[PDB]
């Protein structure tokens, strides 16, 4: 019979187990007898401390890399404010020793952690580049709890050489099976802030990953958006609990918070599923995803079901993760089919916004063709527009089965008068839906003011299978 | 006004 940890704080990790059922079901992972074993994870943030005796257990250097000093030792930089505890953190909720009288457990107790220094300096489209692309043959997960400024304003993603990153890991990384890429999708909550504007985790090629309370509500800090896939417990009220793990100075902590702490958790429940089953691929990590997830007592107003009966909502995605039925369904899963991409150029000439606009069209999905999808996996509208102040713009597109999802929301802090250039909203919303028939995009002007602008480009692109 | 944050 398996035995559960003895350490000190882990009868204090609420997330991990318990009889209520507001956990992560980890437990029954670990049960089944999957910890962790032979799994690589790097941490890209502001360093890592290694010598940690919650940690030096399961360092790994061939995972990690000092990018901001230009050297292999990723220690974190002290100062009398501790400014760069923040990856000492997440490394523990991934992979801190079990059963060694200190602190509590990692979700992935036995596997191996490493990180890369970058956040401590300047964070250029080179440094970014560099960290995403560490040693892809020996990392498996790279976990990111960073990305573009949460001020309600900002729209910004990868540049060229981070993007190039992205795809060199998913298609040569771990083998030619793919790099898992896990991204907090933000903590802008306060701002009023879209996950979509955010071209880290708006990319198909991240896992965007948003939190829950410990009650079950959406935390004040949360960002709701289309793109996000599913979702993890984190901090909330005074009265709710907080994430415990190792601290910068050898310390334990029960205070961590927000969005950064809950990528750290779904990258130690993927290392599980690998575990299960290493020849999984990036899509098949991501299908596991979809299909495990469990929405029951999260509370949303948004909550809505699917073209194929499964319930999606924008401040969580399909749901809370769920470690015993991702390794469970990982054992015997079968391999997707190849990805294919079609593309469709919906408009023949622009079209002026002004108080509303409706662009309906009905498609074939490139039927005939090599790539013809009648499985969809991600669905992007890359639109060009201009428009005098962006943040007054909302923004909805219809699948053929009926699925509603919101590429944008009212952003009242946004005065920008630049408009969108190709920028390529994402949703997860119609995950195995056929995308064959008619389409409709939304855009609508939210205030009373006389607003002005026109929509020169709409490009449908979908990215799914024909099995 | 950092680029990237934490
Ligand atoms: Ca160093
Ligand atoms: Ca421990
Ligand atoms: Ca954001
Ligand atoms: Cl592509
Ligand atoms: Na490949
Ligand atoms: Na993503
Ligand atoms: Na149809």
């Amino acid at each position: 019979v398996y035995q559960e940890p003895t350490d000190p704080k882990f009868p204090q990790q609420w997330y991990l187990s318990g009889v209520t059922q507001r956990d992560l079901n980890v437990k029954a992972a670990w049960a089944q007898g999957y910890t962790g074993h032979g799994i690589v994870v790097s941490i890209l943030d502001d360093g890592i401390e290694k010598n940690h005796p919650d940690l030096a257990g399961n360092y790994d250097p061939g995972a990690s890399f000092d990018v901001n000093d230009q050297d292999p030792d990723p220690q974190p930089r002290y100062t009398q404010m501790n400014d760069n505890r923040h990856g000492t953190r997440c490394a523990g909720e991934v992979a801190a020793v079990a059963n060694n009288g200190v602190c509590g457990v990692g979700v992935a107790y036995n596997a191996r952690i490493g990180g890369v220094r970058m956040l401590d300096g300047e964070v250029t489209d080179a440094v970014e580049a560099r960290s995403l692309g560490l040693n892809p043959n020996h990392i498996h997960i790279y976990s990111a709890s960073w990305g573009p400024e949460d001020d309600g304003k900002t729209v910004d993603g990868p540049a060229r050489l981070a993007e190039e990153a992205f795809f060199r890991g998913v298609s040569q990384g771990r083998g030619g099976l793919g790099s898992i890429f896990v991204w907090a999708s933000g903590n802008g909550g306060r701002e009023h802030d879209s996950c979509n504007c955010d071209g880290y985790t708006n990319s198909i090629y991240t896992l965007s990953i948003s939190s829950a309370t410990q009650f079950g509500n959406v935390p004040w800090y949360s960002e709701a958006c289309s793109s996000t896939l599913a979702t993890t417990y984190s901090s909330g009220n005074q009265n709710e609990k907080q994430i415990v793990t190792t601290d910068l100075r050898q310390k334990c902590t029960e205070s961590h918070t927000g969005t950064s702490a809950s990528a750290p958790l779904a990258a130690g429940i993927i290392a599980l599923t690998l575990e299960a089953n290493k020849n999984l691929t990036w899509r098949d990590m991501q299908h596991l995803v979809v299909q495990t997830s469990k929405p029951a007592h999260l509370n949303a107003n948004d909550w809505a079901t699917n073209g194929v009966g499964r319930k999606v909502s924008h401040s969580y995605g399909y749901g809370l993760l769920d470690a015993g039925a991702m390794v469970a369904l990982a054992q015997n899963w079968t391999t997707v089919a190849p990805q294919r991409k079609c593309i469709i150029d919906i408009l023949t000439e622009p079209k002026d916004i002004g108080k509303r606009l409706e662009v309906r069209k009905t498609v074939t999905a490139c039927l005939g063709e090599p790539n013809h999808i009648t499985r969809l996996e991600h669905a992007q509208a890359r639109l060009t527009l201009s428009y005098n102040r962006r943040g007054d713009l909302a923004i909805h597109l219809v699948s053929p089965m009926g699925t509603r999802s919101t590429l944008l929301a009212a952003r009242p802090h946004d005065y920008s008068a630049d408009g969108f250039n190709d920028w390529a909203f994402m949703t997860t919303h119609s995950w195995d839906e056929d995308p064959s028939g008619e389409w409709v995009l939304e855009i609508e002007n939210t205030s009373e003011a006389n607003n002005y602008g026109t929509l020169t480009k709409f490009t449908l692109v979908l990215y799914g299978t024909a099995s | 006004r950092r680029r990237r944050k934490r």
